[PDB]
């Protein structure tokens, strides 16, 4: 069976079902792949200096390596053994209930206050009569540090006080989900759990990994090193 | 209609009196954007960007979508008139022009200087037939291959029809100098003649494939453009 | 045309540019399709195209009234107008490839440095570009610089007091200033979209903004400047990407006389000096550009290697192949001759023009050589008797084509590319005649 | 529509960018996020590879990552097409009596004419230089 | 603006030192206009180049122009972090208590971005720190909606 | 859904039909719009065509006119699979 | 294998009778409990 076609039938078949799935499964992201079921490599990363937690460790790969290496011609699936950072709004129900605020509020509040808006421009097409300037129009921006989550403005009181979101939660970058933990010969660490691609050559797409991890190198920060705990291209490689 | 759209009900006051979307909004037909003034000689412009279909005729599409927008013409409004800024029709005809002009040329010139030398006309019609042969036999050859018949093709298949002169020169010279030395038969003078050269005629075959093949196996958009002359090249003097 | 200029103003150059191809080059000029709006550096209100379309190559005679001529004229000419960057180009070959001459780099924030800091890189690496003009030349950013906007901060307290939404507010400023797809509707059988937006003199100035009223909760109308407060900043009006991450494309040529490899070794060796988390990377052509180099030595190696093994199974001998193989010069220096004279460029055309007479040279002269050989083979000739009496029977052929061709090709004598193929085949035919006698002798002497 | 560069980058063109995985013979993928509101996401793939399959699975990976970009970018729709602008011609449709805007024109080409010339024998693709028409509903903000 | 003018503008922005000083001896206008109201000292203070800035008051630019919303070069200077910009504009007579058609000074903005020295240096220089915005807030109000107890501690 | 047969070809069957321009050996393309809300376009390809490409190359045309149907359309989501017209064979299920 | 589970059920009589949403009910118990995904922000120039 050609595996690209096999793909593209069940996809079509997926996406008729789509829209029936709950509303939260869409926004997670629904993925179709086709791979081995098992690895072909692991690419550990491990922080010599200690500058860095299994949370940093874990959240640098996710945003500044794992994409690329998910672009990679022969890699079918890259497994993060850790996870990304998130906006982690971490709820005290004590302080909730104290203003009279609901887990609805915070979640009122976060989408009001943390919007990306299109406000469009100043003198935009189409104009008046002898216009003078033509400028974009700069609105709401997505928040960028937890001290902006910090002063969302949930309420304010009848003689005058303000109830932040800081007030009624811990809020913190942490991962999009806490389950899986890594380590390295005792040492934390997390790392890329690549599947070779249905087909695909096991020993070109190893290189074209080691080839896209290189221009990543120069890059890294502070004692951020890369450590090969399981590969199976060596073993091919050298019984050949 | 706008009409419609006008009657819009937006409100009802206390009285009873009406409030329309008309009331609050002028209303009419336009363009779904206006960041683009288009004009062809200082006058209101659009226009349709056409592509040719996969292993269709440049020629016939062109006169095709002409013949179309010529019976378009009763239904147009007062003031409409198409135009054609851009046409890559010109240049296919001019390169096909070049090839047929190159080979009457070509079969006119070598009659000419055939008969100055060997000064007999039965000797002369040999290339008039050999060399029209292999230039119908080549296009067979470039359709199998599966090619098209474009600028780099066919000013490849220019340079061709002077190898294919030389292949029908050389065979017929040496079986009358063969006559003229020898004073031999039509039939035995061939046959020594052939003799002599059938050898040389492979191995010319051959370096000029070590010539024009290797060249094809240039990678990306340079080796796209290289394939074209070396497939017409190639197929052109190995069937000569 | 420069940051924060309107659409009225950029016709008028439009309108000016158009005037000019109209009057100045009425004899060459058929129509001028101006596009106000579009760019192939950026688009916005600032920005224009003139796709001008010209007669007939009859009705324009001689290089004066060619492109590359008009071309110069007019970029002259646009050079006057006062608040405009404005020059012509011919177009490229092949429209598919692009500009296709020069090379195309990447500048990579590697380490999120942000937008304001790659824009300082980018500025360190073009200064440095233009200290070598003997190396580098039309170093630019394919881009749009950043611009002036106008900030505006909603005071989440104040319409928290008031009793207005920031949905109501947002909703307001954007689909009124903005303009807002609502859904569609079928005019005569065909569906087509419906969008709410201000009408233009609503949405113009920031004193047009206090005009806007959003209603609260209670039923007071809210005015838009009690809630609001406004300042100038500056923000890119088009931001790249290359491979995920943020990147600023650069465009350049190699100086005259330097080729387009050594231009690409120096904009590395630059690059290398960058601020930390500031990478690059080859785009476009100089990625196509960069895959050929690498196969050339590999494909010549191959052709000559083929070319020797194939005449050494022909003449059963490992020595004879280099009389012919040395004939591949004097095939090549006619062509360069004429090229140099009249003034003609080494393109792929030329190339493959090369190597159809190198092949046919390298014909004649395999038969000299084989007509020769044979004798001292068969007939137990000398080395020079047997050289003479091939040469002899392989004149008349050779003249035979060698006229055939200079007659086929003179009608040409456009009359530029006439002399191209013509000189080629003169030098070839002459010396190959007199040198091939030379380089079977002098081979089989020797080995 | 009324979207800044900025934001254009942080809720489209970073939300495809991600999602742009497990796509075959892929070299590069540049992307540009403008002020006009627009994004566009050229993935280049390796010469001889079918442009075909290469167009599908970057379409099928946008289909599942449709639900993250915005609302009206999701009622906008995004478009997904092969690049080569190698045009056979173009046909320049003008109005010389001045009774149409460009509008007035862009309609009946696309009304019209447009359908006809992409049925046309050996017609690969058909392109329309401006938009048909579309009911502009200008709101007064004092009578608001 | 003139033709120098313009020349000028893009030269306080870019940060091009040796190019502003050929056009102050070719008598470019030193307080020639942007679209929003912008001179070269406003691009320089915004964009942080000293040399410009210093070079630009030497030949008699206007210290207290106000784009079309009323913001000075010393609002630009002091909310972006550039402390010896802020020193040699307030030497050089800069309005510390200048509000915009928001009524925010550049205390507001200093204090807002959390620029320390900078607040100190301004409240030398006689800022008024009970100066409101259009909404009533005091600098003060701006550090403890921030939560940054050392700029608070400042600003009484 | 819930939408007459004139109501569907315009707002869908058009929209699709006039994006399904320029396929590989696409012989003839019969469609239809019914009361019920359905649309079927049905595109027959040259015989001796590769099927899995024919399907392929509609689902990337068909991608052109996603964007400009309905909403509900979308909603209810568009098929692109290869069909035959003739049943094989009726299997019946009676209770006795 | 099987496990405990928690199982709590809503009173709708009680509910529609003190005036509590349903789905104010669910989102405070799937928020709190599971963890709610609100949307995107910019963390050092990448959407998470
Ligand atoms: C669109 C592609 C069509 C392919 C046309 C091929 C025609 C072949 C006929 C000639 C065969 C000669 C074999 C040597
Ligand atoms: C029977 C003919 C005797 C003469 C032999 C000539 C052999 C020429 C063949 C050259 C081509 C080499 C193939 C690799
Ligand atoms: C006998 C030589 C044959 C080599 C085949 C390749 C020819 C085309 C390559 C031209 C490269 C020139 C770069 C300026
Ligand atoms: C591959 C070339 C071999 C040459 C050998 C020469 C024998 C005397």
């Amino acid at each position: 069976t050609d595996a690209d076609i096999a793909q593209v039938q069940v996809q079509n078949k997926l996406q008729l079902a789509m829209p029936l799935l709950p509303q939260e499964v869409q926004q997670q992201g629904v993925s179709v792949e086709k791979s081995s079921s098992s690895f072909l490599m692991v690419v550990g990363v491990i922080n010599t200096d200690g500058t860095m937690t299994q949370e940093d460790i874990s959240d640098y790969v996710a945003a500044n390596m794992k994409d690329a290496i998910s672009r990679t011609s022969g890699v079918g699936d890259v497994q993060l053994f850790g996870s990304q950072y998130a906006m982690r709004i971490w709820m005290n129900p004590n302080e909730l209930n104290k203003f009279q605020l609901t887990p609805v509020d915070v979640i009122t509040a976060i989408k009001a206050q943390n919007a990306q808006v299109a406000a469009g421009q100043l003198g935009g097409t189409p104009p008046v009569k002898g216009q003078q300037l033509n400028a974009s129009i700069i609105a709401q921006t997505r928040l960028t540090s937890t001290e902006e989550f910090g002063k969302i403005l949930l309420k304010v009181n009848q003689d005058g006080s303000r109830v932040l979101l800081r007030d009624v939660a811990k809020i913190e970058l942490g991962g999009e989900n806490y389950d899986i933990i890594a380590e390295f010969n005792g040492q934390p660490a997390s790392g890329l759990g690549i599947k070779l691609a249905t087909g695909a050559n096991a020993l070109d797409t190893a290189a074209a990994i080691r080839a896209e991890l290189a221009k990543m190198e120069p890059f890294f920060p502070s004692g951020l090193k890369i450590v090969y705990p399981y590969d199976t291209t060596p073993f091919v490689k050298i019984s050949i | 209609s706008t009409e419609e759209f006008g009657k819009i009900l937006l409100k009802v006051n206390q009285d009873g009196s009406r409030v329309l979307l008309r009331d609050v909004a002028k209303i009419e037909l336009g363009g779904e954007n206006y960041d683009i003034i288009a004009e062809f000689n200082g006058q209101p412009a659009s226009g349709l960007g056409i592509k040719l279909a996969t292993g269709a005729n440049a020629l016939d599409t062109a006169a095709a979508i002409r013949a179309e927008l010529a019976k378009m013409e009763p239904f147009f409004p007062s003031g409409l008139k198409i135009v054609y800024p851009y046409d890559t029709t010109p240049f296919v005809k001019i390169s096909i022009h070049e090839v047929v002009k190159t080979l009457v040329e070509a079969i006119i010139l070598v009659f000419l200087v055939m008969y100055l030398f060997l000064q007999n006309f039965r000797a002369t019609l040999i290339p008039t037939i050999a060399v029209p042969v292999v230039l119908l036999g080549t296009f067979a050859v470039l359709a199998a291959f599966g090619f098209s018949i474009n600028t780099l093709t066919m000013f490849g298949m220019v340079l061709a029809i002077g190898l294919l002169v030389d292949d029908a020169i050389v065979v017929v010279e040496n079986v009358e100098r063969v006559m003229a030395e020898e004073g031999l038969p039509p039939k035995e003078a061939t046959r020594k003649s052939m003799g002599q050269i059938q050898g040389a005629l492979v191995g010319i075959a051959m370096v000029l494939s070590a010539v024009f093949v290797p060249m094809a196996f240039f990678g990306g958009s340079t080796g796209a453009i290289y394939r074209q002359f070396s497939i017409t090249i190639v197929s052109a003097m190995a069937l000569s | 045309l420069p940051a924060g200029a309107t659409q009225e103003r950029t016709q008028k150059v439009l309108n000016e540019v158009t005037h000019y191809y109209l009057t100045k080059e009425k004899n060459n000029v058929e129509s001028v399709f101006a596009v106000n709006g579009f760019g192939f550096a950026g688009r916005g209100q600032n920005t224009g195209i003139a796709f001008v379309s010209l007669k007939d190559w009859a009705d324009r005679p001689g290089e004066e009234n060619k492109v590359e001529a008009i071309t110069m004229r007019a970029t002259r000419a646009f050079s006057q107008i006062k608040d405009a960057m404005v020059f012509a180009f011919n177009l490229p070959a092949i429209v598919e490839l692009g500009t296709a001459t020069g090379f195309d780099f990447e500048l990579i924030d590697q380490a999120g440095l942000g937008h304001e800091k790659l824009t300082q890189a980018r500025n360190q690496l073009l200064a440095e570009a233009a200290k070598h003009p003997d190396m580098l030349t039309s170093v630019r950013p394919n881009g749009l610089e950043d611009t002036p906007q106008f900030k505006i901060d909603i005071d989440q307290e104040k319409a928290q007091a008031l009793g207005v939404s920031i949905n109501d507010i947002n909703t307001t400023l954007g689909a009124a200033w903005g303009g807002s797809y609502v859904n569609d509707f079928i005019d005569r059988g065909r569906v087509k979209k419906v969008y709410v937006m201000s009408e233009a003199k609503y949405r113009m100035l920031p004193d047009d903004i206090g005009d806007w009223y959003v209603r609260a909760a209670d039923g007071q109308m809210v005015p838009f400047s009690a809630f609001s407060s406004s300042r100038w900043e500056y923000g890119s009006p088009r931001l790249e990407r290359y491979n995920g991450l943020p990147s600023m494309e650069i465009l350049g040529q190699a100086a005259p006389g330097k080729s387009t490899g050594e231009a690409m070794e120096l904009m590395e060796q630059l690059a290398s000096k960058l601020p930390t988390g500031v990478g690059y990377d080859w785009t476009g052509m100089s990625y196509q550009e960069r895959l050929s180099g690498n196969q050339a030595p590999s494909l010549y190696a191959i052709s000559l290697i083929v070319v020797f093994l194939c005449l050494a199974a022909l003449y059963e001998s490992w020595s004879i192949p280099f009389s012919v193989m040395l004939v591949v010069p004097l095939g090549v220096i006619g062509a360069l001759l004429a090229a140099t004279f009249r003034g003609l460029t080494n393109d792929v055309y030329f190339q493959v023009g090369l190597l159809t007479t190198i092949g046919l040279s390298a014909k004649n002269a395999i038969l000299i050589v084989e007509f020769a050989k044979d004798l001292m083979d068969k007939e137990g000739k000398g080395l020079i008797e047997a050289t003479l009496d091939a040469v002899r029977m392989r004149l008349r052929p050779i003249l035979m084509t060698s006229l055939a061709f200079i007659l086929g090709v003179m009608p040409l004598v456009q009359n530029a590319v006439g002399t191209g193929v013509m000189g080629g085949m003169v030098t070839a035919t002459v010396l190959a005649i007199f040198f091939v006698p030379v380089f079977f002798v002098v081979v089989r002497r020797r080995f | 529509p009324g979207a800044d560069a900025k934001t254009v980058q942080d809720t489209v063109t970073q939300v495809i960018e991600q999602n742009m995985n497990g796509i075959d013979n892929l070299m590069y993928m540049s992307s540009n996020s403008d002020s006009t509101g627009t994004v566009q996401i050229t993935l280049t793939f390796e010469s001889g590879t079918d442009a075909d399959i290469a167009q599908v699975q970057v379409q099928n990976k946008l289909q599942l990552a449709m639900p993250l970009l915005p609302q009206e970018v999701q009622q906008q729709g995004v478009s997904v097409e092969k690049s080569s602008s190698s045009f056979l011609m173009v046909v320049g449709v003008i109005n010389t009596d001045g009774t149409m805007t460009q509008e007035d024109i862009s309609d009946y080409v696309a009304a019209n004419m447009k359908d006809a010339i992409s049925r046309t024998s050996g017609v690969g693709d058909v392109q329309l230089f401006g938009s048909q028409y579309a009911m502009r509903i200008w709101m007064n903000p004092n009578e608001l | 603006g003139s033709d120098l003018g313009k020349k000028l503008l893009e030269a306080a922005r870019a940060g091009r030192d040796d190019e502003v000083r050929i056009l102050m001896a070719n008598g470019a206008d030193v307080n020639a206009a942007d679209v929003v109201g912008w001179t070269p000292l406003h691009l320089a203070a915004y964009w942080g180049h000293l040399e410009i800035v210093e070079v630009l008051l030497k030949n008699g630019a206007d210290v207290n122009a106000y784009d079309t919303l009323g913001s000075t070069p010393l609002h630009l200077a002091a909310h972006f972090g550039h402390l010896e910009i802020v020193e040699v504009l307030l030497k050089n007579g800069a309005d510390v208590n200048a509000k915009d058609d928001n009524g925010i000074t550049p205390l507001h903005l200093a204090a807002n971005r959390g620029h320390l020295e900078i607040v100190e240096v301004l409240l030398k220089y006689g800022a008024d720190v009970n100066a409101q915005d259009k909404f009533g807030k005091t600098a003060f109000d701006i550090s403890i909606n921030n939560g940054n107890e050392d700029l608070a501690e400042i600003l009484q």
